[PDB]
């Protein structure tokens, strides 16, 4: 019987699938202006043993 | 002896006053119980000083377990 | 919504700063040094012109 | 209590004369404090125990954060963006620290106002000269910024008091 | 509580008893439906004087351009129990 | 900040994909979720802003003003649905696609790093309003009002743009933050002074400006209900922002090219304010008390101080929505009695109580009522005018009165006194206008709680 | 307030409202009973003096001074009764009379409660609709052809008529409504 609820309720994932969509994209424009990633004089640290990036 | 009173509809009024009022208190009631639950049983972090070698967490350096 | 910003982090710095001017007053209390300075900059750094006249 | 340090927040050493009855008739102040004592401040002291019984089982911590000193804005060329705003956002925090100070230092002056009575007029000369020295030296650094305040102006602001302290200077050793 | 429901015969009682203070009208000849200048032989200045003593006994003003118009007492207990909503 | 913007380009086919009785309600559920969503822009630092990308970024003035327009859009539809019930299935997606796309533009130029796109932005926002208004208007004034909205517009605005690439080919960059950080001073020719007038007169145009006012009636009377709230709350701190922003490369030249537009704005503030005394149109009264506190910003904005800024920013926020809450309980009366003349319905107090409480405290809001984000706004501007000159305290004074008198004459005119008796069509208040004035009136005083989310970057 | 006003006031209406003026602000003037009883025979005295005069000219000049005597000697502060257009209750209750349509807006669950009134309500609201047109009727034939000249209305004169305009006339609020 859902194909009718899902053909009636269908438009009520578009919002939530552009909101994940928007977060996904954010994360790839933040990927890339890495170029000072631990490199600012305020924030230059060594890292730690195990962890390859200060910040994703 | 008793007279009739003309009055405009009140049943409406009344009626989105007592729907605002349980909707607000069905989000708030667990909310205000969930803060009061949480501020007796995980107290606010105590103010201390960095250990050496030891890089704390960004969330560490707040003090309310909320905030956190 | 209200619940979430008012317990939002303090990114503002408020309570860091507060510290921070704490530490500076017992500091400059304790060794007689003047709670602050008329210049923000050191005059060592700064190069006036040479001639006035 | 321990909360806060009691050398940046001073306070007189708190002396209290003690009860000198004259007459016979009962104080009923007395019994007012100790029903309230006994009403009130017991179960909200059981209550605190409680309380910080629950809390002393749950003990995480956090930190104050601790900031380097970058280069300043006077050590900056004069189109390098990457050190114009490292100086830049060091100044706004020094800015801030500031702020409050002077906050500390109003709030040591309210306090005294306060606590002297009436005698505060010769009691605290002493946070109202601590906080002449503190605004004047406030007002030097950063009146007259206005919006669109940066590192950039309070220095030309800095260099232009200095050029007139160093005439006046200059003038009077004429003289 | 407040002032009594007043009624109709309570208003035609206040008025008779007020009218039969007049010195010029008789209190045998005066009746219910008694005219003022026909059958109490009164002038305009005596029904303006009626009016006036009224308006003191029941404590509330009638307008001149109604007041011109009652003529018997009946009609004056009539404009008041219609101005005081009394029915009864 | 693509997870702000993305979810309203999705708005658009929901909408456009939705069954023919579902509309409003997917419409006004996914808007309250995307508000829920840009709440998160409050957390702001102390220092600097929040830099997205290259292209958007976020600040301590921007993110109350982007939360109040995603706050909007919602109660536009909810204002929206009463009288577009006849209309057609197309119609009235049309008219959603349009509060859409205004949504949308708002969002990207409130957050736009570059002036250029800034411009290209906050002049795109025009047609979808313009149509809103020449389209679902119901008087044939609309037109005209369509025409006056569109031209004192782009006159303003012409020029800014080619200030604008004149800018572009001398400091090479329009981006924000470098041309904040490589800010020279503007010198005393007559060259600089139409460079001033240019960036500065397309933002005092939007204000409006006293004087360059007479779209603003026009706009705010035909206008639908939607339309009157979206351009008094929102498309009015235009203005305001571009002014705060663009005056970053102004310096010192306004410290003297201030004084025309500081004696306009006090004394039309002071006459706007006594227009308000006679208005015989309810709507009008409202788009004049807007042209007051208008005036009121551009002056805080003009003097160029930190509680100027942290005012006019409180002051803006205070009025998107006291003006929004105002039109939509004017709106109720018009839609019950179909006039707008202000001594029709008399007495509605005794007929709607419960509005008539929602009428007072939008009122007590209006003239400033302690501690009311609108006193904390109007005291910090007052302030700050007092120290550039004692003498403000006259004017700012007078307004304070006048204000109230008129604010309290609406309440007076329209709740009290008897009701007119040959109208009887005046049914009880609906659940939905009940929950539009409390879902406007209450995040006021949730703000007032708070005060520093509102005051801008310069707390 | 219950009768229609006329073209004008004629000179014995104008007599009449001066004597009553001046009788009432002579009496806020005399505090005391017998005082003012006193007083009032005199003013009596005073207006009947002049009252046959066959004169109307003479009359109309005499009644001129009499309105400029009583406007310099009245009472710059006179008794006024509570609820007179002037007195401290004289709009009191006008917040609490309710129009009677209101009623037709009630919720069904509001109308559950009361619900012989709400039928008697119904039979008046019938005998109100069977009437109208009669009423319409009868203003049509008794109204001259160059429109009313007075805002006097005509009585029911048919078997079963009604005064045509009463509805809210009868369906006044109240005097105390609440
Ligand atoms: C200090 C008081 C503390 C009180 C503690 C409890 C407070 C509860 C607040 C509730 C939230 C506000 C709701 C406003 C919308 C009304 C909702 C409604 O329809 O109710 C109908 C409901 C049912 O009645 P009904 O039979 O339907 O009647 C309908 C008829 O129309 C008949 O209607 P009516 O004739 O009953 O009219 C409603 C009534 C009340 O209705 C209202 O006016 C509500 C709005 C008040 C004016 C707001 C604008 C001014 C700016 C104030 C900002 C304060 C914000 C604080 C945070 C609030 C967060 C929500 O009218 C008035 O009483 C006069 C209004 C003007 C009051 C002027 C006060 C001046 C400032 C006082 C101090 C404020 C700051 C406090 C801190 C100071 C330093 C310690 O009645 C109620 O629920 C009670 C009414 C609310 C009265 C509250 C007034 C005092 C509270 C002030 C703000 C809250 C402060 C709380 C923290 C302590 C401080
Ligand atoms: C119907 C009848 C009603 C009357 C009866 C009501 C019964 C009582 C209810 C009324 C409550 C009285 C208020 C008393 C004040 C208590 C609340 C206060 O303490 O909370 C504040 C908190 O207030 C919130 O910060 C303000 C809420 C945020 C407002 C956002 C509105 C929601 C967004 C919707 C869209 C916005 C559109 C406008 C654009 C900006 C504290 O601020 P803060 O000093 O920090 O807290 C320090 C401790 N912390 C930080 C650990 C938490
Ligand atoms: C309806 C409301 C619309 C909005 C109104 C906007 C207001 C715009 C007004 C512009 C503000 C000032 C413009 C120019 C700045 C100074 C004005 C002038 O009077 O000052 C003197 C200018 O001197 C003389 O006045 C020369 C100018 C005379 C010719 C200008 C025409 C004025 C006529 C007014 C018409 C109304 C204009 C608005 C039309 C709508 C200063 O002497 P000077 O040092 O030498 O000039 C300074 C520039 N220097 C340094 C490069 C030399
Ligand atoms: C308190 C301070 C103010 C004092 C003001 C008072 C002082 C003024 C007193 C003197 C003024 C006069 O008498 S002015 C005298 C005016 N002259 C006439 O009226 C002659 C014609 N007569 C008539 O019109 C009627 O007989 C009529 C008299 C109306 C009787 O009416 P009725 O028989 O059909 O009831």
């Amino acid at each position: 019987n859902v194909l009718q609820i899902v053909r009636d309720h269908w438009v009520h994932i578009l919002v939530p699938v552009g909101f994940v969509f928007g977060c996904y994209l954010d994360r790839r424009s933040d990927e890339k202006l890495t170029a000072f990633r631990n490199k600012s004089l305020l924030f230059k640290r060594e890292l730690r043993p195990n962890e390859e990036v200060t910040w994703k | 002896k008793r007279l009739f009173i003309i009055k405009p509809s009140g049943f409406y009024d009344r009626r989105f006053l007592k729907l605002m009022r349980f909707y607000i208190l069905l989000t708030g009631i667990p909310v205000a119980i969930g803060i009061t639950l949480v501020n007796v049983f995980i107290g606010e972090a105590e103010l201390a000083d960095i250990p050496e070698g030891y890089v704390p967490e960004h969330w560490e350096y707040f003090k309310h377990p909320i905030s956190r | 919504g209200s619940t979430f910003v008012a317990y939002l982090p303090d990114y503002r710095m408020q309570e860091w700063a507060r510290r921070e001017a704490e530490r500076l007053v017992k500091y400059r209390e304790a060794n007689g040094l003047p709670l602050m300075e008329s210049n923000c900059f050191d005059p060592n750094k700064i190069q006036l012109p040479e001639d006035e006249d | 209590p321990d909360s806060w340090d009691k050398d940046v927040y001073p306070e007189p050493p708190r002396r209290t004369p003690a009860p000198a009855p004259q007459t016979s008739l009962p104080n009923p102040v007395t019994y007012l404090t100790k029903i309230f004592d006994l009403l009130v401040d017991r179960p909200v002291t059981l209550a605190r125990e409680f309380i910080e019984q629950q809390h002393a089982k749950n003990r995480y911590y956090y930190y104050h954060r601790e900031f380097r000193r970058v280069p300043d804005i006077t050590e900056c060329e004069e189109k390098d963006i990457l050190c114009m705003f490292e100086a830049e956002m060091q100044w706004r925090r020094d800015y801030k620290v500031d702020q409050e100070i002077v906050n500390i230092i109003q709030e040591r002056l309210k306090a005294c106002q306060q606590r002297e009575g009436e005698s505060y007029r010769q009691n605290c000369a002493k946070e109202l000269e601590q906080f002449t020295q503190v605004s004047k030296a406030f007002q030097d650094r950063y009146s007259d910024l206005g919006a669109h305040y940066s590192a950039r102006k309070c220095l030309a602001k800095q260099k232009q008091r200095m050029l007139a302290e160093r005439k006046a200077a200059k003038e009077a050793a004429a003289a | 509580s407040d002032a009594p429901p007043l009624t109709l015969e309570a208003i035609k009682d206040r008025v008779l008893y007020v009218l039969k203070l007049y010195d010029k009208i008789d209190p045998e000849k005066l009746s219910v439906n008694s005219h003022f200048m026909k059958d109490l032989g009164l002038d305009s200045l005596d029904q303006v004087e009626i009016i006036m003593a009224m308006e003191d006994e029941f404590g509330f003003e009638i307008p001149d351009i109604d007041a011109e118009k009652l003529m018997c007492p009946q009609e004056i207990v009539d404009y008041i129990a219609d101005k005081k909503d009394v029915y009864e | 900040m693509l997870k702000i913007i993305i979810p309203t380009t999705m708005l658009l086919p929901m909408t456009w994909m939705s069954k023919h009785n579902m509309i409003w309600i997917n419409a006004t559920v996914h808007s309250l979720l995307i508000s829920l969503i840009s709440l998160s822009l409050l957390n702001q630092l102390g220092e600097n802003s929040l830099n997205f990308s290259l292209t958007f970024f976020s600040d301590s003035l921007s993110a109350p003003l982007l939360v109040l327009t995603t706050w909007l859009l919602p109660l536009m539809l909810m204002a929206s649905q009463s009288h577009l019930s006849k209309e057609t299935t197309t119609r009235k997606k049309l008219y959603i696609t349009m509060l859409i796309l205004l949504q949308l533009f708002l969002i990207m130029t409130f957050t736009a790093t570059e002036l250029i796109l800034f411009y290209i932005l906050f002049e795109a926002t025009l047609v979808p309003t313009l149509i809103i208004i020449t389209r679902w208007g119901n008087q044939t004034e609309r037109l005209n009002a369509g025409l006056y909205f569109l031209f004192y517009t782009l006159a303003g605005s012409l020029p800014l743009l080619v200030a604008l690439v004149y800018i572009q080919n001398t400091t090479g960059s329009l981006n924000f933050l470098i041309i904040h950080y490589w800010s020279h001073p503007l010198s005393n020719s007559w060259s600089n002074i139409f460079m001033w007038l240019a960036c500065i007169m397309a933002f005092m145009v939007k204000m409006p400006l006293y004087g360059l006012h007479l779209w603003l009636p026009k706009a705010h009377v035909e206008a639908p209900i939607a339309g009157s709230m979206v351009l008094a709350a929102v498309l009015l701190k235009l203005g305001g922002y571009g002014m705060m922003r663009i005056t970053t490369i102004l310096n010192p030249l306004t410290n003297y090219m201030a004084y025309p537009f500081l004696m306009l704005s006090m004394w039309g503030m002071i006459m706007t304010s006594s227009i308000c005394l006679r208005q015989t149109d309810l709507k009008s009264l409202i788009a004049y008390s807007s042209v007051s506190h208008m005036a009121l910003v551009i002056v805080a904005i003009m003097i160029q101080t930190p509680w100027s800024f942290m005012g006019a920013t409180a002051l803006m926020i205070a009025h998107g929505l006291t003006s929004s809450m105002l039109f939509c309980l004017a709106n109720t009366n018009y839609e019950r009695v179909h006039s707008r003349t202000m001594i029709l319905a008399r007495g509605l107090q005794t007929l709607l109580p419960l509005m008539a409480t929602w009428w007072l405290v939008a009122s007590l809001t209006n003239l400033a009522l302690p501690p009311s984000i609108n006193l904390i706004g109007e005291l910090f501007i007052i302030t700050a005018s007092f120290s550039w000159s004692n003498i403000t305290i006259i004017l700012m004074g007078m307004n304070m009165m006048i204000t109230a008198l008129y604010s309290l004459y609406m309440l007076i005119t329209t709740q009290r006194g008897k009701y007119t008796h040959h109208i009887n069509n005046i049914k009880p208040s609906f659940t939905r206008e009940n929950a539009l004035m409390a879902l406007h009136i209450l995040p006021l005083l949730l703000l007032t709680l708070n005060p520093k989310m509102i005051l801008g970057p310069l707390y | 307030a219950f009768s229609a006003p006329a073209a004008y006031l004629t000179h014995q209406q104008k007599v009449l409202r001066l004597y009553k003026r001046a009788l009432r602000h002579l009496e806020s003037w005399c505090v005391h009973r017998d005082k003012y009883r006193y007083f009032a025979c005199l003013m009596r005295a005073r207006f009947d003096e002049h009252k046959n005069e066959k004169d109307m000219v003479k009359a109309t000049q005499l009644l001129r001074q009499a309105e400029e005597e009583f406007w310099y000697g009245q009472h710059p502060q006179p008794y006024i009764f509570p609820e007179s257009p002037g007195g401290t209750s004289y709009e009191r209750y006008e917040c609490y009379k309710v129009p009677e349509w209101c009623l037709d807006d009630w919720h069904p669950s509001e109308k559950a409660m009361y619900p012989d009134y709400f039928a008697k309500r119904e039979q008046w609201k019938r005998l109100r609709r069977e009437s109208w047109e009669r009423e319409v009727k009868q203003l049509q034939e008794e109204t001259p052809p160059g429109g009313p000249r007075t805002e006097a209305l005509p009585p029911a004169r048919k078997e079963g008529d009604l005064p045509p305009l009463w509805w809210h006339i009868v369906t006044r609020p109240r005097e105390r409504p609440m």
